[PDB]
């Protein structure tokens, strides 16, 4: 099944942390973790555009 | 006029299309919208105007 | 990019519009032509 | 090789997809594209030589032969 | 499912939750023209198959 790409998002780099800038037309699920001991691991369902 | 690539189809596939949508503006307030469409409407097969 | 006058110009009938949109094209994968365009949704709209 | 759309790759030396072996178009450098398939030969725009062969229906009796047997040139058959 | 005969034109209905669905990480209305190509399933139009 085709599945869309969204846009590729934007990142700003700052002492031990990042902000990615995101930009979907539709909800689209964004998901993270850290490579560490501890997982940390996040997932929310963005929608439009939202740092 | 031409034909196009529309991305969903009188199926539910991708297909070529005399008469695929480009654009839709939808600024006005009535709620009407602007459709731009591969076919042309009101012209002759030779072109001429005819509604 | 998405901000507020993501596009900008002189006036509306101008020749000299610039933007920042960040869009960028993908490889056109697909068997049929086609580019694409992806983009962040108007910082017009953003801010509207 | 492992490839993301888990689908047949020909001599081109790409994962490609596998239901264009039966689209009518061949999409491979390798005539693939009709070998593990059952395929129309003809479309409603096409005319079948009386063995099967199939042309485009515009190639019968437009001056030139086109299939083996000829049958988009024959008078009778016009 | 309905009979349209106008003599035979009883029907049916069942109570069944059949929201939207999509296979992927990204909500998406319509299959897109371009993007990644990931596993899923879909029912099998042809006939003869057997589930
Ligand atoms: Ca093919
Ligand atoms: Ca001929």
């Amino acid at each position: 099944c085709p599945v869309p790409l969204a846009h590729t998002p934007t990142v700003t780099k700052w002492f031990k942390g990042i902000t990615l800038h995101l930009t979907a037309t539709r909800p689209t699920l964004l998901t993270t973790r850290k490579l560490g001991l501890r997982a940390d691991a996040t997932a929310e369902w963005i929608t439009g555009t939202t740092s | 006029p031409y034909l196009g690539f529309c991305p969903y189809c009188r199926h539910s596939a991708p297909c070529f299309s005399p008469i695929k949508i480009e654009n839709v503006w939808d600024e006005s307030d009535d709620g009407s919208i602007r459709i731009q469409v591969s076919a042309q409407f009101g012209y002759n097969q030779a072109g001429t105007a005819d509604v | 990019p998405g901000a507020f006058g993501d596009i900008q110009a002189s006036s509306l009938d101008a020749t000299d519009i610039v933007a920042r949109t960040d869009i960028r094209l993908l490889k056109p994968s697909v068997k049929n032509i086609h580019v694409p365009y992806t983009q962040a949704v108007s910082g017009y709209e953003m801010w509207k | 090789a492992k490839c993301e759309p888990s689908q047949f790759q020909c001599t081109n030396g790409r994962c490609i997809t596998l239901l264009w072996k039966c689209d009518g178009d061949e999409d491979c450098v390798d005539g693939s594209d009709e070998k593990n398939c059952v395929k129309k030969t003809c479309a409603e725009s096409d005319f079948v030589c009386n063995n099967g062969q199939c042309v485009p229906s515009r190639w019968k009796c437009d001056g030139d032969p086109d299939c083996e047997d000829g049958s988009d040139e024959s008078p009778e058959q016009c | 499912v309905s009979i349209t005969s106008g003599a035979s034109e009883n029907s049916c209905t069942v109570e069944k939750k059949i929201r939207r669905k999509f296979v992927g990480r990204e909500e998406y209305l319509f299959p897109p023209v371009q993007g990644k190509l990931v596993k899923c399933h879909v029912y099998d139009r042809l006939k003869e198959t057997s589930a």
